[PDB]
RNA sequence: AAAACUUUCAGCAACGGAUCUCUUGGCUCUCGCAUCGAUGAAGAACGCAGCGAAAUGCGAUACGUAAUGUGAAUUG
RNA sequence: UGUGGAACGGGGUAUUGUAAGCAGUAGAGUCGAUCUGCUGAGAUUAAGCCUUUGUUCCCAAGAUUUGU
RNA sequence: GAAGUCGGCAAAAUGGAUCCGUAACUUCGGGAUAAGGAUUGGCUCUAAGGGU
RNA sequence: CAGAUCUUGGUGGAAGUAGCAAAUAUUCAAAUGAGAACUUUGAAGACUGAAGUGGGGAAAGGUUCCAUGUGAACAGCAGUU
RNA sequence: GUAGAGAUUCUGACGUGCAAAUCGAUCUUCAAAUUUGGGUAUAGGGGCGAAAGACUAAUCGAACCAUCUAGUAGCUGGUUCC
RNA sequence: GUACGUGAAAUUGCUGAAAGGGAAGCAUUGGAAAUCAGUCUUAC
């Protein structure tokens, strides 16, 4: 399956794919924007800190009631989270990708996360059972996700003519 | 680095106020955080006999002060693991100073 | 790794309840390969597994 | 007041299964035929294959026997 | 790397009501409720009390963002 | 100490046992645990109540 | 076809929101394992307290029994169970 | 007064519930017109009813199923290109 | 690539661009920015 970006070309990147990971579409999303652009090393530093909740993860598309915190001023945000199950599937996606590199013979001290995406899965579904025997939705949100990381980033009138002619040239 | 110390901590400041089912549960907790500010080591074991002594006077019931012996010891299967001990004293009165066992 | 089976065996072959029913912690690996009643009975043969005692329910307080 | 966010547009990628093409099916018309059962029918139940649950087929001769025809397969 | 921080210990303050142990020419009685002495003792005391020439331990670091 | 509230709604109060005491009324059976009072631990003792 | 609280199917905002708060309660070590608040063993703390959260049967279910094995899916957290 | 059978009050909890009738407390009864298992009988303009139009499979001032039936419509709604 | 022909819309993520002081959409006129065709070049 080809990816959404331009980039991918293997002479100077490498790209990883997760397909059908059952965790969170929107906490996924945000885990994505928020390493969108970093180095792996530092990316891998970011997350192992989010795992053990020394950083947190900027809120900013699906914040609806999440609570402030004040791990978010560093983006400039007051909602944030620690998505640990998320975080775990990027780490081990952002791993395959480093390996990727490692076999394609790139340099891992330049590379970057050029592109991360996550998409919406198929929905898994489930039931719940509400009162005066009602029974509802209990989806689940799966999460497509793909990464590429990769290295670095007047014609002129007659009288114009003869004035410009006579002001430079002449002079 | 490997070292060994009787401690004396005050279980009763740190359980003040706090709901009876949780009691002795979170002096496990006052342990483990106790070992861990005092021997800078994030792994921390606490021996069987000193959760027994804990829970010894039931859930809601915890000894005001316990005698403690921290041990920060290297490994066993890891190379650098740097682990505390943590282990209970039987001394006639708790109330008593800090002394580093040979 | 799990004992469940090896204790409602245990437990069958002492004559008494799961509660009662003791395996030496330090032989789980030869305990796990017990399988059978035969095996199990081995095992109380050999010390590894013990039906521990009742618990206390004296009647000292009752007589005085 | 730059970012975020929201909305719009486009590209790519998702979600979804519309559309187009197809069709051992259905529907309607016409033509022809007349043949169930106590000599056990229609229907039901349980079984039957080297490896089968269903469908299809069969009845302890059990995915069939005999006889006739074809002529060298069956096939995972 | 300081009249530094912490964990304890000591002192003060406060709450309760004289702890456990041992001793008695105390105890109705036929061993024994209880009483007395040591004993305003003992326990508790910052968990949002005060104070400490005390004891032991810790600290000269990582990350992140910022230019007139 | 019902001032609350449409209303004592909710809550409180009472509560076991022993002894004393117990009204109107009545279909004489009840009412009745009416209502009202007192007492209750521990320990050392005796006093009776059975069998051969 | 834009309508019929139209039909069928699909998908949104609400929204990572309401919520996952009855039945006293768990804790430590070890084992297994990629992974352990939840699996197993030991230790401790508890409860049901014989009109039981015990041991059985009838009605009903039908293989849920038992051992072994385990990528999912299901057990509204998790899961090696 | 317990088990058991009930269901007075709080007009409490809950009220997209644990529950299409439950939970808590309080309360009524508790040796008989008692409680109840299985077997059996009574079927829809019928049954059964210590009688509430109660109940008769969450359906009752006439159960449910399928047909007559695409019932009827002076009534409401919709009725597709320039 | 069996989650399998084609693969629409709703709706979604990414990227680029743009806009925004309690709605948005639209119409009209021009600016700005991006984009683009005609015409021409010739014929006599």
């Amino acid at each position: 399956v080809r990816y959404s970006a331009s980039p991918a070309l293997e002479t100077k990147c490498a790209k990883a794919r997760g397909a059908y990971l059952r965790t969170h579409f929107k906490n996924s999303r945000e885990v994505a924007f928020t390493i969108n652009g970093m180095s792996l090393k530092k990316a891998f530093i970011f997350l192992d800190n989010v795992k053990e909740h020394k950083q947190a993860v900027p809120f900013r598309r699906f914040n609806g009631g999440v609570g402030r915190t004040a791990q978010g001023k560093e983006f400039g945000v007051t909602q944030a989270r620690w998505p640990v199950k998320s975080v775990k599937f990027f780490y081990d996606l952002l791993k395959n990708a480093e390996a990727n590199a490692e076999a394609k013979g790139l340099d891992m001290d330049k590379l970057i996360i050029k592109h991360v995406q996550v998409n919406a899965a198929p929905k898994q579904r489930r039931r719940t059972y509400r009162a005066h025997g009602r029974v509802t939705a209990y989806l689940s949100s799966p999460s497509h996700i793909e990464i590429i990381v990769a290295e670095e980033e007047s014609r002129v009138s007659l009288k114009q003519g003869a004035k410009a002619r006579n002001l430079a040239a002449r002079k | 680095q490997v070292v060994t110390r009787d401690y004396t901590i005050h279980m009763h400041k740190r359980l003040y106020g706090v709901s009876f089912k949780k009691r002795a549960p979170r002096a496990i907790k006052e342990i483990v955080a106790f070992a861990q500010k005092h021997m800078q080591t994030k792994e921390v074991r606490v021996d069987p006999s000193l959760n027994k002594e804990v829970w010894k006077r039931g859930i809601r019931n915890v000894p005001h002060r316990l005698r403690l012996r921290l041990s920060r010891k290297r490994s066993d299967e890891d190379d650098k693991a740097l682990y505390t001990y943590v282990q209970a004293v039987d001394v006639a009165n708790p109330k008593m100073e800090t002394t580093v066992v040979e | 790794a799990n004992l469940r089976t090896q204790k409602r065996l245990a437990a069958s072959v002492l004559k008494c309840g799961k509660r009662k029913v003791w395996m030496d912690p330090n032989e789980i690996s030869e305990i796990s390969n017990a399988n059978s009643r035969q095996n199990v009975r081995k095992l109380i043969k050999d010390g590894l597994v013990i039906r521990k005692p009742n618990l206390m329910h004296s009647r000292f307080r009752i007589r005085k």
